[PDB]
């Protein structure tokens, strides 16, 4: 997901410009509900995923809202020490400690039930992976037994008016999500939120620690130590699931990684080039980041350093220079199936040659398999998710660097081979493979472009819908599963805040009996196709002026 | 009137509610909820509390069971029991809200009851404040923070320590899974802040 928030001091006919595009994949119906509250101190409209009491995507007039996920290490795994003559018991603190148990029972349609038990320590539940007579592993979550106050603080945060009322909610939000802050008056927010274990000293949150005791943690952080900012100076802030802040360690996750080679800086670019931005402008960088090429800016001085020195005659030449002269900004032809420019396919098969060469010839299997994807990987359907630089591709891009990589580098990922030679043999196998399948004419080669689909599951593989209900579109755009814009003070308008959002297919997912479909069922995404967007109103006079219906309950509780 | 609940829809379906107090506001959510996404939210549900192999089946059920396995629901519960009635209204308004719709879903199904639900071969039931948190803690919490890969960094540390040799190994485990980069672009800038907390990367717990 991605979020950039420019303040008073970058903002063109305005004073702050929020836009947030969370990535959660694409569902039908829509992974996320509009809705607007009106009273018991509360007043805002946005829209938010599984209709959650709390919005996590919008605003009340005064202040604006937005999230991404945050990524940060807040679950550590304690190796728990079992006993064969005490089953169910684990040893902590010097005592054979009782686990806590319980019966589950599975009911199956057209099939029968079954039965078994699920089992936890003071550390957390108990894996059903990597088990033995002595060793069970329980995973433990700085958040355990805060989820209900991370769904209320996500709520109470609604009726905040300044930065100040504001923190205080993102305090009580345990989960490690980026909350962002904007408002009336053109100030704009951050805050890594979340709960953070307090580790003890030696602790390395990367690997296992022992459930005997000696390991269990301090207890959590401070709030003080969540990485946060107040109107930076540098005018706006700006997030694609990077890193919050200088020396925040990431999630442990061996595919995950926070380092010189981050997507986030398609959209400083963006925001850096121009001095400030107009709403129109600041919505127009949705478009592009969602069809930007990740790696070409990643590899392309190590690319054109390889070559530089062979004659137009050698087609890998001819390939760099093609991805010289690119913007690496994909479109698609007429055919509504290939796309304008080859950059992406060159790079793609180019990066999993270097990747097989270098990172993965250096680890061991099977783990060499983590590091050998070259982040283009797609089926038919489309990317389920956003689109990002792989892991691999990072720790190849530090060791492109060379020294100017802070990451010392224990083993040569090239192996003793001079880099030029690596790079230029990966590109030989690019121009066999991709000339192969082409033709030798570059300028007339017409690649896959990716296509994007509304799933009828929802992104636990579950049918929220009939497969029948599945949307298709030409073209996928690496942005928000819904895209949603906050102005404030905007000088063309007589309100002191205008706002967009896009929910596509639709507000309503409704299908009556007879197979009559909502008028609102698929209103919108012809909309989220072009980067269209429609007005999200808050006042009673702008509500009232643009009804379509109205209802009026009477039941007391 | 304090027992009111007006509910008006915008030119896109999208609803506004309109009430006194905090047990009518999210009434009126909940009632517009159960309108739009009523299917959405059963299969949600049951997604959130490994419930789908009761209408799904048998391909169904690892699923289940890694859900019930990833949660513990007297926690969940003890939670709700320990809310304020304010903080309860809101999961328990919004519980009445879907359970008002479902009652006429389940009173005129020839005409009100979601395609979906006929396809499928089930009905709808009402809804408790667990099940409406269950929604948050199963598609928030549990999936979009509970993420970690510990046991299979340690397994990768072993194997690069077997290769390279103890200290060569380490060293390589902090180049492929380095803990911190000071390269790595951040969304606040040094000139702002930086985090103080240094952490261990020998793995000295062993
Ligand atoms: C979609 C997801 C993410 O960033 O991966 C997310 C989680 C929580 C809040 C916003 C987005
Ligand atoms: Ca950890």
């Amino acid at each position: 997901s991605n979020m950039w928030v420019i303040g008073k001091s970058k903002a063109q006919d305005a004073k702050a410009i929020m836009v947030n595009g969370p990535q959660a994949g694409w569902y039908a119906p829509a992974y996320t509900y509009g809705i607007g509250l009106h009273g018991a101190g509360y007043d805002v409209t946005g829209n938010t995923p599984f209709a959650y009491p709390g919005l996590v995507f919008g605003h009340n007039g005064v202040i604006s809202w937005g999230s991404t996920a945050g990524f940060g290490d807040d679950v550590d795994i304690f190796a728990e020490r079992l006993s064969a003559e005490k089953p169910g018991y684990y040893l902590h603190n010097g005592k054979w400690v009782k686990m806590l148990s319980r019966e589950e029972t599975i009911t199956v349609k057209n099939g029968q039930a079954e039965t078994f038990t699920v089992w936890r320590t003071v550390h957390g539940n108990i894996l059903q992976t990597d088990q033995t007579t002595q060793t069970a592993y329980a995973k433990s979550r700085a958040w355990d037994g805060k989820e209900l106050a991370s769904l209320l603080a996500w709520t109470h945060q609604m009726k905040a008016k300044n930065w100040q009322e504001w923190t205080q909610q993102a305090a009580k939000q345990a989960l490690t999500i980026n909350w962002y802050y904007a408002d009336v008056n053109g100030n704009i927010g951050y805050v890594h939120t979340g709960a953070y274990p307090d580790r003890q000293s030696g602790h390395d949150p990367r690997l296992p620690v022992p459930g005997t005791g000696k390991w269990d943690w301090k207890g959590l952080l401070p709030f003080e130590m969540n990485p946060k900012v107040y109107n930076p100076q540098s005018g706006y802030i700006a997030n694609w699931n990077n890193s919050p802040q200088k020396d925040y360690p990431a999630s442990d996750l061996f595919a995950f990684l926070w380092g010189g080679a981050d997507r986030v800086t398609e959209i400083d670019r963006l925001l850096e080039q121009k001095p400030r931005l107009t709403a129109d402008q600041a919505w127009d960088v949705i478009r592009q980041t969602s069809r930007q090429d990740l790696n070409l800016r990643l590899f392309l001085p190590t690319l054109q350093a390889a070559t530089s020195g062979l004659t137009q005659s050698d087609p890998r030449r001819q390939l760099v220079e093609t991805l010289t002269r690119w913007d690496g900004i994909n479109l698609l032809n007429d055919d509504g199936k290939t796309w304008q420019q080859p950059g992406s396919a060159i790079l793609n098969v180019w990066l999993t040659s270097m990747l097989k060469r270098t990172v993965v010839a250096a680890v061991p299997m099977p783990f060499d398999k983590w590091y050998s994807a070259s982040g283009y990987e797609t089926t038919q359907d489309g990317p389920t998710g956003s689109l990002n630089i792989s892991v691999g591709a990072k720790i190849l891009y530090e060791a492109v660097q060379g020294d100017k990589s802070p990451i010392p580098q224990a083993v040569d990922l090239f192996a003793g081979k001079p880099q030029q030679e690596v790079v230029l043999a990966a590109l030989e196998d690019t121009w066999e493979t991709l000339s192969k399948r082409y033709g030798n004419n570059v300028s007339n080669w017409k690649t896959p472009a990716m296509a994007l689909t509304f799933r009828a599951n929802n992104f636990f593989g579950v049918p929220q819908a009939a497969a029948e209900e599945t949307r298709h579109q030409a073209e996928y755009q690496n942005r928000g599963t819904e895209n949603d814009m906050i102005v404030f003070s905007p000088t063309t308008s007589d309100r002191p805040v205008l706002a967009w959002d896009v929910v596509a297919p639709g507000q309503s997912g409704f299908i009556a009996p007879d197979g009559t479909v909502d008028k609102h069922y698929e209103d919108q995404l012809k909309m989220y196709e072009n980067f269209g967007r429609k007005s999200l109103w808050l006042t009673k006079q702008d509500v009232e002026a643009h009804k379509e219906s109205q209802e009026v309950l009477h039941v007391q509780r | 009137s304090s027992s009111e609940i007006k509910i008006v829809r915008d030119e896109y379906g999208m609803p506004h509610i309109y009430a006194n107090d905090t047990w009518h506001l999210f009434y009126g959510y909940g009632y517009v909820v159960a309108q739009d996404r009523l299917f959405q939210m059963e299969m949600a549900r049951r997604s959130t509390q490994g419930t789908v192999a009761e209408v799904l089946g048998k391909d169904f059920v690892k699923f289940d069971k890694d859900i019930r396995r990833n949660y513990w629901p007297d926690a969940i519960r003890a939670q709700i029991a320990a809310l304020s009635p304010e903080d309860m209204s809101i999961l328990q308004g919004y519980a009445d809200g879907m359970n008002a719709w479902i009652d006429k879903v389940n009173t005129n199904p020839e005409t009100l009851l979601p395609k979906q639900f006929n396809t499928f071969g089930f009905t709808p039931k009402r809804w408790e404040p667990f099940d409406v948190a269950m929604i948050f803690v199963g598609t928030m919490a549990n999936r979009f923070s509970d993420s970690t890969s510990e046991i299979d960094n340690l397994a990768l540390l072993t194997a690069l320590k077997d290769k390279y040799g103890v200290s060569q190994g380490m060293a390589v485990f902090n180049q492929l899974k380095w803990l911190v980069n000071p390269s790595a672009p951040t969304t606040i800038a040094v000139q702002e802040s930086n985090y103080p907390l240094k952490f261990n990367q020998q793995n000295s717990q062993t």
